[PDB]
RNA sequence: CCUGUCAAACUCCAAACUUACAGACGCUGUUUGACGCGGGGAUUCCGGUGCGCGGGGU
RNA sequence: AGUGCAAGAGCAAAAGAUGACUUGACAGUGUUCUUCCCAACGAGGAACGCUGACGCGAAAGCGUGGUCUAGCGAACCAAUU
RNA sequence: UUAGGCGGCCACAGCGGUGGGGUUGCCUCCCGUACCCAUCCCGAACACGGAAGAUAAGCCCACCAGCGUUCCAGGGAGUACUGGAGUGCGCGAGCCUCUGGGAAAUCCGGUUCGCCGCCACC
């Protein structure tokens, strides 16, 4: 019961929303794996006439690659209360977002007979803080 | 122009503003009169003005009658008396006029009117027992400025 | 849900189990579907045809009933998949079924996968099914040689329950041998 | 079983109405036919409703009328008990009349014209511009009311 | 009419009621009809192909063979006999 | 929440009614041959009125 | 929402978006409906087949241009294959 | 069907909620990347290999009607509208009687928290 309910890190997405690159090199070295470009939609007056074109990049970290990053990433930002998604996620920082969820998430990500996670099984801001706080730092 | 030109319902409903342009504004200044803050149920007497024939009443007549009716209520009950009258209909029907002979005769927009079936409530006033004979008089003046004959019916009141 | 105007998906689309767009293109052939479905532990293969109140399964085979012919191995792998297909394909021949079209449901058409293995089995059983040989896994991986070589990187036994230490793709050969035999109580 | 009597002429009446009448074997004003009460026949008289006079006649009245106005399928031959006896499945007019009312046979089945060609109503009818409920002579009638008509047109 | 195209004045008949919106069930698009069978003609708004002229909606023809997968249904427009090529998707059995 | 109005180019609804096919009854056709097919000859392509439903227009 | 453009209609594991590959916007010949309700009438149009040759896909299958309804032209003569 | 696969009808099946269920069984979540295959970056997904753990998700089972929907009774209503007829009424727009049909909103109480087909299976 309690084991199949205790949270885990789904993914850690580190991204840099520039606007026009040379920044791929830093993310690659700080995360470990290979990064990916980021395009945009809708023409903007801030010199964005080319729809599909590089603006930024991101990296989705999973498993160890994610934890080994968080250990040397969390000690760099003062986490707050408001800095938490109603779902149970948080973004701080070069942005760094941590997606958290319970053991049976695959049900909503798979192809065959997928189903959305019930609100009860959906993580909570409180349950989120606790789990994280219970791992090398303080809250609020 | 005479009401003879528009009083009868003899054309299709012409109200789709998305297809009609240049429609003249409504001369009807207000629809809520008296004390619009107090409720209708806070009054012992509720007298309505009922139209006895199905007709089309132009916004000019609507304003003219609503005016001469409420202008009386003001005179008799003061500018802030304990009454509250209501004009429930709104000029939805757009009117034309073929103002060339019968060639390309579809007319231009000249006004608006409110369609009212027989037996409908054009006006409904809410007053106290004492001021009941005043509203009846305001309505007597009002039915004089609209095409049909009317009935002044007391909907809530056995004080007589 | 929301109101009267609202549109609720067809039950099997709601459930995310049936791809109706692919189903129509499938049915257009006029032949029966060789429904190839797979689970975490097992593999199923049904020879389905169309019917007035719903589909009709004329023949079928489940990896579970594979042991009934001497299968002491797991049931969610390549040799298992192929064999289940061959079994199903054989029962199909008996029921009068001679041709079919592979229906892989919501599975992906990945080269060498289990559904193509299931397909190779049914075809081998004597069924005429539109296929493409270069999308099928090579004979050895079908046998289960990929797992024996995985067990070679031992140090720790691959199989928990004692089937054997080094594993036997020869067991596959034994079973296939058993099925192709004219006798066998289907 | 009802007795239909055309009381209004063909001129100006809708074609689909005039056709229905003709299907009910009635081609002239003052002509009568005996129609069974069935769903199909009910739809037919409903359509003819405003140009006809109908209702269930009494055994007695049906006999008076058959005696006086019934004709063979061909000829002037008087339809009397003797005639009825020699050509029909009955012994007399009453026998026939009972069968018609009980809807066991028809006028054709017994070699009789399906039409009773009646005489104008003696002393006149109640008018052809109003129904029975309004003092007219059109539409459904009382068993007593229909008899008064059929007898007056004997 | 203001124009004379095939879809002229066909707003109602070629539109689905909100709840019938979306892709139609494959079953009826595959239905097999036999020669001599009486079938009702009704265009399925959700199905683009294999339609007949909207003027023939409501007819009840007689299947008299097929051309490809589509059927050849006989009908009588007014007093004139016509043959209509139509796919099962827009056909229903009578009774 | 409460309170007051509408739609030829709106519709969650929805007739009467019109309409395809078939059965039944009716009527009709098999010496008055219907239904249908083939051929000869046209006239006709200024219409009008009543009622019902209209659209334009005082 | 989007789907080139009136308006109305169709579309969500798509008819939309992205990506990649591709040239079926192919040759030949028809059936049917439309044009022209009923009911004769050309060009034009569409749906649906067959033969040939191809593209894509694991395959069923999809592609006879653009989701559907507008974007069209006789004889004579010239040019062209 | 002590949890399965494929379906038909495509909300009576939706939305939301409550309770129950799994030793070598089932479905899962689950564990794991040598392979087939995979990510414009991630064994996340897809694909493959497999059981140490779990029934908390899903799923299956039982049940609740607050919202949406289906149907039924009574009320609204034989009202609104309407096919046929009238030397019936009205200056008239229009109305009425007879005949054959007949709503919608809404009120009230019930219903509905899917039904059915095929194959497999303590
Ligand atoms: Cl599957
Ligand atoms: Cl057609
Ligand atoms: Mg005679
Ligand atoms: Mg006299
Ligand atoms: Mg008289
Ligand atoms: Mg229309
Ligand atoms: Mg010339
Ligand atoms: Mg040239
Ligand atoms: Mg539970
Ligand atoms: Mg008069
Ligand atoms: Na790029
Ligand atoms: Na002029
Ligand atoms: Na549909
Ligand atoms: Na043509
Ligand atoms: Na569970
Ligand atoms: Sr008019
Ligand atoms: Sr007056
Ligand atoms: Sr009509
Ligand atoms: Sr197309
Ligand atoms: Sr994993
Ligand atoms: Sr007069
Ligand atoms: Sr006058
Ligand atoms: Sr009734």
């Amino acid at each position: 019961f309690h084991e199949m309910r205790e949270p885990r890190i789904e993914k850690v997405v580190v991204h840099m929303g520039i606007g026009h690159a040379n920044a791929e090199d830093i993310l690659g070295e700080i995360t470990g794996q290979m990064p990916v470009r980021t395009k945009a939609k809708r023409t903007v007056g801030e010199f964005d006439i080319r729809e599909g074109d590089p603006i930024g990049a991101k990296v989705t970290l999973r498993d160890e690659m994610a934890e080994e990053f968080l250990q040397t990433a969390l000690p760099l930002a003062e986490l707050a209360t408001s800095q938490f998604d109603d779902t149970g996620n948080f973004s701080f920082g070069l942005d760094v977002t941590v997606n958290l969820v319970r053991p049976g998430y695959r049900v909503a990500k798979r192809d065959k007979a997928s189903r959305s996670i019930p609100t009860k099984h959906r993580l909570n801001p409180a349950d989120a803080v606790a789990f994280i706080e219970s791992t090398y730092d303080v809250e609020v | 122009k005479p009401a003879s030109m528009y009083r009868d319902i003899d054309k299709p409903a012409y109200t789709r503003r998305e297809y009609i342009t240049g429609i003249p504004g409504s001369k009807i200044a207000q629809h809520k009169m008296g004390r619009k803050q107090k409720d209708a149920d806070d009054y012992p007497v509720q007298i309505s003005l009922i139209v006895e024939e199905t007709v089309q009443l132009r916004h000019g007549s609507l304003e003219a009658s609503r005016l001469s009716a409420n202008r009386h209520l003001i005179k008799e009950l003061g500018e802030e008396g304990d009454y509250k009258m209501t004009l429930r209909k709104f000029p939805h029907q757009v009117l034309r006029e073929n103002k060339d002979g019968m060639r390309a005769a579809f007319g231009k927009i000249v006004g608006t009117a409110a369609r009212v079936q027989a037996g409908e409530q054009l006006f409904t006033a809410y007053c106290n027992v004492e001021d009941a004979e005043h509203v009846k008089e305001a309505f007597r003046r009002a039915y004089n400025k609209i095409t049909p004959s009317c009935r002044i019916k007391v909907e809530r009141g056995e004080e007589l | 849900a929301t109101g009267p105007r609202y549109k609720v998906p067809m039950r099997r689309r709601r459930e995310a189990r049936t791809d109706y767009h692919q189903r129509l293109r499938l049915l257009k052939s006029g032949k029966p579907r060789l429904v190839a479905r797979k689970s975490n532990k097992h593999v199923r293969a049904q020879l389905v045809t169309l019917g007035p109140n719903g589909d009709d399964t004329l023949a079928s085979a489940h990896s579970s009933d594979l042991a009934e012919y001497g299968w002491e191995a797991p049931t969610g792998n390549m040799p298992s998949a192929y064999l289940t297909g061959l079994l199903a394909g054989l029962r199909a021949q008996e029921a009068g079924v001679e041709e079919a079209v592979l229906d892989i449901g919501l599975n992906s058409p990945t080269p060498g996968s289990k559904v193509f293995a299931i397909q190779e089995g049914a075809i081998d059983a004597g069924l005429d099914i539109p296929h493409n040989d270069d999308v099928l896994a090579d004979w050895q991986r079908t046998r289960g040689a990929h797992i024996a070589e995985y067990d070679e990187q031992l140090e720790e036994p691959l199989y928990s329950g004692d089937f054997d230490a080094a594993d036997l793709p020869e067991h596959f050969d034994e079973l296939r041998e058993t099925l192709l035999d004219g006798d066998i109580e289907l | 079983m009802h007795a239909l009597v055309q009381l209004r002429g063909e001129v100006n009446m809708h074609t689909d109405i005039q056709d229905t009448l003709e299907m009910l074997n009635i081609h002239h004003v003052n002509h009568c036919t005996l129609v069974p009460e069935t769903d199909a026949y009910r739809g037919m008289v409903a359509k003819v409703n405003d140009f006809v006079a109908f209702g269930e006649p009494s055994q007695e009245t049906l006999e008076t009328v058959l005696a006086t106005r019934a004709e063979p399928l061909e000829g002037d031959a008087d339809v009397d008990d003797e005639w009825v006896a020699e050509h029909t499945d009955y012994d007399d007019i009453s026998g026939l009349a009972f069968a018609l009312l009980s809807e066991e046979t028809t006028l054709r089945e017994q070699g009789l014209s399906p039409t009773l060609r009646l005489h104008p109503p003696r002393g006149g009818h109640d008018g052809v511009k109003h129904p029975v409920k309004e003092g007219g002579q059109l539409g459904k009638h009382d068993t007593e009311g229909i008899d008064d008509l059929l007898e007056a047109m004997r | 009419p203001s124009s004379n195209g095939p879809l002229e004045g066909t707003r109602g008949k070629l539109k689905n009621k909100p709840r019938d919106r979306g892709t139609s069930p494959p079953q009826r698009a595959v239905e097999e009809f036999d020669d001599g069978e009486k079938v009702h003609l009704k265009i399925d708004p959700s199905v683009p192909n294999g339609r007949f002229h909207p003027r023939f909606d409501g007819q009840t023809g007689t299947v008299e063979g097929k051309q490809g997968d589509a059927y050849k249904v006989d009908i009588v427009d007014g007093g004139k006999e016509k043959t209509i090529i139509v796919t099962a998707a827009h056909l229903r059995r009578q009774e």
